[PDB]
């Protein structure tokens, strides 16, 4: 699942969520 | 839109309410 990919720093929302953004 | 500044459990818990009808369908775990 996507949730890991921005649990590290600030990002673009595409690293935070795929479906609810 | 713009998003919840949250990791992990708190993110997917918020997606149950915020995403209204379809929550967080995901990859299986075996």
């Amino acid at each position: 699942g996507i949730v890991e990919q921005c649990c590290a720093s600030v990002c673009s929302l595409y690293q935070l969520e795929n479906y609810c953004n | 839109f713009v998003n919840q500044h949250l990791c992990g459990s708190h993110l997917v818990e918020a997606l149950y309410l915020v995403c209204g009808e379809r929550g967080f369908f995901y990859t299986p775990k075996a």
